[PDB]
């Protein structure tokens, strides 16, 4: 895996555009939630596992900038 | 060790 | 009060033990500090050390916990987090 | 031609088993027994419970994660020898069968006055379900056939079926109510009235359960013979040997064992408990009383002349 | 949001670490499960894992901590528990 190493760095140049795609739908959010009643379920089952997959998507860049050598 | 971070 | 379950990753008989001893707790205690040191003493015994507990109307956290040892839930309008950590 | 053929055989072919048809259930229980505490928080709701029953319509919504189909169940209950064939006759149709089955509550308060409670509300339905498979002239009676070779031979699973103790064609699960009593009985009437109701359990093939809060098969059973709204049977093991809680699997509950027919029948029976003015005429009133009975016979005259079929 | 201390098992300079920290995070953040979020992270980071914090108005609790890796304190009405456990 030789080769992967490009796609670290692909990655770390990446998220700086999407993760922003979280409080943009928050920032929607706040009127669905009224609108919708609170039905948001979906929603926050989301939010959850990005919260999840966010944390430790951080935690092995970090280490993999370091390991990866 | 197998340990999760989370928030209430 | 009434339990109402927000969050958990743990197994249903654990589940169910947090509930029964936060019930008992809240049942016998006043102090949100007594009521807290209930439940955790009594995870401690049964599921061994170590566990954490905190009982509030107003509170929030962020905490590292053991896989299968989390749960966050309401007994009527009190809050309990519960759950493992060491 | 064959445009509206083709429309009508899919329209037709499918929508039997968004969600499949719902099944509905009855509730066969006492007055004031808890059942509607059970009921009203296995919906979700918090409602407080009400103690009398005329034949009484509730419902639930579940949903399974997808998406919401919107799973409707339907519920009836009534409690007490009230009014018993001329309420329980009304949402029970044979065309239905299929989707109706029962759940039995027992108040443990008063097993005495239970038993010939249960046992008289138990033959109205029993009787009720068992005629409908073809009072309606169910000439195509092959659903008739299916509903009850199917269930009569579901709790016999590894027993052999000698015989039919009681031929009961629609499934039952049984549960408590108030336990809490239970506990203040005398040891003895404890286990006689444990054998009580694992014998029914027994003849219906009915599973029993206790009533707790960690005891979440309550919930669960419920939920089976509700159209699986809460899960699968989750076979557990039978409590025989504890007698401290209660916990029947049907088809396990062989008389040798729980009891260890009539003669079983008779020994708990005669050992728990054998010994088992509108009018107003002393007043008067001359305007009062003339003006009502006119304007009393006058309304219910008119509502019979209106020759209703109902 | 006034600091003041009213338990500690900590160094000096991790207390005024503490302070300093929920007090950013209180500037910065309104909602208190991102306040607790922010102290939690920066101790993991300077101080190695593993930190837990819950920040409040209203609660009890009975908690293990790791000797020297403790304080407990107020910014204004709210309460800060920020420790080492795991």
């Amino acid at each position: 895996i030789g080769d992967a190493n490009l796609q670290y760095s692909k990655l770390q140049e990446r998220k700086p555009e999407i993760l922003p795609l979280f409080q943009e739908a928050e920032d929607k959010n706040r009127l669905l939630r009224t609108v919708a009643g609170g039905g948001l379920e979906t929603i926050s089952n989301l939010k959850a596992k990005w919260d999840k997959f966010e944390l430790m998507m951080e935690s092995h860049q970090l280490m993999i900038k370091d390991q990866i050598e | 060790k197998n340990t999760k971070q989370a928030y209430v | 009060r009434k339990a109402v379950i927000k969050n958990a990753d743990m197994s249903e008989e654990m589940q169910q033990d947090s509930v029964e001893c936060a019930t008992q707790a809240l049942e016998k205690y006043n102090i949100e500090k007594d009521i807290a040191a209930h439940i955790k003493k009594e995870f401690d015994k049964k599921y061994n050390p170590t566990w954490h507990c905190i009982v509030g109307r107003n509170f929030g956290s962020y905490v590292t916990h053991e896989t299968k040892h989390f749960i966050y839930f309401y007994l009527g309008q009190v809050a309990i987090l519960l759950f493992k950590s060491g | 031609e064959t445009l509206w053929e083709i429309a009508k055989a899919e329209v037709e072919k499918r929508g039997i088993n968004a969600e499949i048809a719902e099944k509905f259930v009855f509730f066969i229980g006492s007055k004031n027994g808890g059942k509607t505490t059970i009921i009203l928080r296995c919906l979700d709701r918090d409602e407080p419970p009400k103690p009398t029953l005329a034949l009484e319509y509730t419902y639930g919504r579940r949903a399974k994660g997808h998406n919401t189909p919107k799973d409707i169940a339907h519920f009836w209950e009534l409690g007490g020898g009230t009014s018993l064939l001329d309420l329980i006759s009304i949402p029970i149709t044979g065309d239905t069968l299929r989707t109706f089955s029962l759940v039995l509550v027992l108040d443990l308060s008063k097993p005495n006055d239970l038993w010939p409670t249960m046992e008289n509300l138990l033959q109205a339905t029993k009787s009720h379900v068992d005629k409908v498979i073809m009072k309606l002239g169910k000439t195509n009676a092959k659903a008739v056939s299916e509903m009850r070779q199917k269930i009569w031979n579901n709790m016999p699973k590894d027993h052999p079926d000698h015989e039919l103790i009681d031929p009961f064609p629609v499934p039952l699960v049984i549960i408590g109510s108030k336990y809490d009593v239970f506990q203040d009985f005398e040891s003895e009437k404890r286990k006689v009235i444990c054998k009580t109701l694992r014998f029914v359990a027994h003849y219906y093939g009915a599973s029993l359960m206790f009533t707790s809060k960690s005891e979440a098969l309550l919930l669960k059973i419920r939920g089976v013979i509700n159209q699986l709204a809460f899960g699968i049977d989750k076979s557990k093991s039978i409590c025989v040997d504890q007698n401290k809680p209660l916990f029947i699997t049907a088809g396990l509950d062989s008389f040798g064992q729980i009891g260890s027919p009539m003669e079983l029948w008779k020994k708990v029976y005669e050992k728990l408990f054998p010994p088992k003015d509108p009018a107003r005429d002393p007043q008067y009133a001359e305007n009062e009383v003339d003006e009502m009975r006119i304007q009393k016979d006058l309304e219910l005259e008119q509502y019979k002349r209106s020759s209703s079929k109902s």
